[PDB]
């Protein structure tokens, strides 16, 4: 078969989109260190921006993992 | 919105005036200061200070040391220990004393008394570039 | 004069003293010197006040004391968190200069 | 033919891979005296500087491992450094050995985080200032990464000593090929091998300090 | 990859455990730092 | 076979019993992995 | 942390040399007047 | 066939474009933490840019998830 | 027909260059937050640079989608 074959390169190359959410979570939690080394009295408000940036960058990672698991098992 | 205050120990240039921009030579690198600039506080190094009046017309003084402090209410207090307008400095003695400073460093090797030469070197190096 | 008065009671509680204040009008060169030996003294002062005679008119003056803050109090105050580009060195250079000012402003008053 | 330096060494039918794993401790002599020789004076200083580094960040229960996490940076930093010798079989390029140093020190670290203090170890999976409405997604990360930390250690060290030896062995074969060709080029390929050997010396120590720091950081998060 | 030849794994696991846990540590217990005197 | 108690186990007594007790619980996990990996090969 | 701060100096000593340098570059019309309006006379016991 | 096979490799290699919409969303919310910890008096106006930047970098990510769902479902 | 099936790969792989622009727009609008949180009285001129940067990177993100539409249909 050539469908079951290509559906592995597809679902295998679709999951490179996680390379984005790898360096998006590294910047959010990287600049949180620089945002805290400057104004440590905002530790509760900063960390609530890091979790917002960690959940919105990773959500773009899931949208890729969601597609790789869509062109593999769903259809 | 800006409340400038530029004052030598013996002279006052501005006081509560409303200029729109100042360009000071802070030790951590120069920066320009418009209204609502983020609150900071620094210490100057030898260099110019350009003051932009509301009319867009400038004014250029040569501070030598001190401490600018932008505040939360858009007030600025620039205090220079020796702030002489460029119409009072000469180019020949700056370049000459810079040479007398540079030539005296190589003859010196102690960490302390050579550190006082580099400060005199950069103070004169910042002079030649201010005049021309 | 201020030394020769308190030299009797509090003489060991005395870091350093100065001269030649009064003959010539005080200049920043005098306030800058006094600030140096207040730092080249090995005294880890954590709080300070300078007492001078505030001039109001030809008829009357008042005595006054101005506070002098060190680094660990101006760097730790949570009201200084708004001030940007600040590290514990650019505050030291700013606290060492503001010692020569409050002395100069005192010598003129 | 290329991975020859990683096959289990045997001489005369004897598994010589045991006289190579037991040798590192032979380079660390000890003495009860008060003023000894230069070797034990420099070594007892390194062990002092090292133990003050990994262990200072721990509490009193984490400091009971100050014999393990120091006798581990001494065994990995000496096995790697004894691998840079020519033809040497460094047993840290083995996924077997590395998986045997990684799983116990890791499992024995989360167990004491699950057999005791468990109610606190349940709070590292959920960071402090975390809003709720997307927690059912974060639970996957902090567990599946926990379940793969023991394999991160053993492969971060295997793939860094293996690839470091493979590179030095290839660039070495390069200089051999261009030896009978333009020779002023051999000297530029060789000076790359020298800068690469100074790198593989540093990565021989760094890969020992990072291994025993990540085992330390796991411990610090469970004691 | 010769790392995957699992027939020689017990030849690498046991002499490691006999070194990381018994021989290297024993030599560390002999390295003691006495407290300084007055 | 003496001093295998004194030199070899007397020192390691407070560690092999109390401190590394959970290490062995992990070392059993490891042995199960190694045999399983060799079982499927 | 600048080099002079590593060399033991303080910003007062830094400012004393930078201000001396500016005056040393003033022209003779102003150099005499500027030096006495900022010269030092105080002395330590 | 050969087409329905390649349609999965093209739709997979196209959704890698999200890897640039994950490093942008990371840098925007990485500067919202640095910029707000420097001048917390501008919380409402700095956050009004971190929503524009979030929506403008994620608009280039949709352009890739769209050209993926064009080779995959349309043609 | 190996060529018509190849167009779905060259056109699905050219459109991953868009992941460059989408990462150079989060840098621009993440530098507008760091540069406005410092000197906010320049909001006018800064935003006329965060548009020259947005419209010069996102032009490169269109040169990729230009070739993606040059192989998929123009051939």
């Amino acid at each position: 078969d050539i469908d079951t074959a290509a559906k592995f390169i597809g679902a295998g190359a679709a999951t490179v989109g996680v390379a984005g959410s790898g360096a998006g979570i590294g910047t959010v939690f990287g600049s949180l260190i620089i945002g805290y080394a400057r104004n440590p009295s905002l530790k509760q408000q900063l960390f609530s921006y890091a979790i917002l940036g960690f959940a919105l960058s990773e959500a773009m990672g899931l949208f890729c993992l969601m597609v790789a698991f869509l062109i593999l098992f769903a259809m | 919105q800006m409340s400038f205050t530029f004052a030598s120990p013996t002279q006052v240039f501005f006081n509560g005036a409303n200029v729109r921009q100042v360009d000071v030579p802070t030790l951590t690198g120069a920066f320009g200061i418009l209204a609502a600039h983020v609150p900071t506080l620094q210490v100057l190094r030898p260099g110019l200070v350009v003051v932009h009046a509301e009319d867009g017309t400038t004014s250029k003084y040569f501070v030598s040391s001190g401490s600018i402090a932008v505040n939360a209410d858009s007030s600025v207090q620039l205090l220079a220990e020796e702030a002489v307008t460029l119409d009072m400095l000469d180019l020949g003695a700056a370049k000459a004393n810079l040479e007398k400073a540079q030539a005296e460093l190589v003859g010196t090797a102690d960490e302390a008394t050579r550190a006082e030469i580099q400060i005199r070197i950069e103070a004169n190096e910042a002079l030649v570039k201010a005049l021309e | 004069k201020i030394r020769g008065i308190l030299y009797r009671t509090h003489s060991d509680q005395f870091l350093v003293a100065f001269k030649e204040v009064g003959r010539k009008p005080p200049t920043f060169g005098d306030a800058s010197v006094i600030a140096l030996e207040l730092l080249n003294s090995g005294y880890e002062f954590d709080e300070g006040s300078i007492i001078f005679n505030k001039f109001r008119s030809v008829i009357s003056y008042k005595t006054e004391e101005k506070p002098i803050f060190s680094l660990n109090t101006v760097a730790s105050a949570d009201s200084m968190s708004i001030y940007d580009d600040i590290d514990a060195d650019v505050l030291q250079n700013y606290q060492e200069y503001n010692l020569a000012n409050i002395i100069y402003y005192s010598l003129k008053e | 033919n290329l991975f020859a330096s990683f096959i289990a060494p045997t001489i005369l039918g004897l598994p010589a891979a045991v006289l190579i794993i037991l040798f590192p401790p032979l380079l660390i002599p000890t003495s009860k005296y008060l003023i000894n020789n230069r070797l034990i004076t420099t070594q007892q200083w390194l062990i002092k500087l090292t133990s003050k580094q990994m262990m200072t960040m721990h509490n009193t229960k984490g400091r009971t491992w100050s014999l393990m996490l120091v006798s581990l940076i001494i065994f990995i930093a000496t096995t790697n450094l004894l691998g840079l010798l020519p033809h040497s079989f460094t047993p840290t390029t083995q996924l077997s050995m590395n998986l045997a140093m990684a799983i116990p020190l890791w499992a024995g670290t989360v167990i004491m985080g699950f057999r005791s203090k468990i109610k606190n170890a349940l709070a590292h999976f959920l960071p402090q200032g975390t809003p709720t409405p997307l927690i059912p997604m974060l639970v996957i990360i902090e567990t599946i990464s926990l379940l793969i930390q023991p394999m991160a250690l053993a492969v971060r060290l295997t793939a860094n000593i293996t690839a470091g030896h493979l590179l030095m062995h290839l660039i070495g074969s390069a200089t051999l090929a261009m030896s009978t060709i333009n020779l002023p080029s051999t000297l530029i390929i060789f000076t790359i091998l020298i800068l690469l050997t100074i790198l593989e010396i540093a990565v021989a120590l760094i890969q020992a300090y990072v291994f025993t720091l990540l085992v330390s950081l796991y411990l610090h998060d469970n004691t | 990859m010769p790392q995957l030849n699992t027939t020689v794994w017990p030849t690498m696991i046991t002499p490691m455990l006999l070194t990381l846990f018994l021989i290297t540590q024993l030599k560390m217990l002999n390295t003691n730092y006495h407290l300084p005197p007055s | 076979l003496q001093s295998i108690i004194k030199n070899i186990w007397i020192p390691m007594k407070p560690y092999y019993t109390k401190v590394y007790q959970e290490i062995w619980i992990g070392m059993g996990l490891m042995g199960f992995i190694v045999y399983k990996i060799r079982a499927a090969d | 942390v600048a080099y002079w701060r590593q060399a033991g100096l303080s910003y007062i000593r830094y400012s004393q040399i930078c201000a001396k340098a500016v005056r040393d570059a003033l022209k003779t019309e102003f150099k005499a007047n500027a030096e006495k309006t900022s010269g030092s006379n105080v002395k330590i016991v």
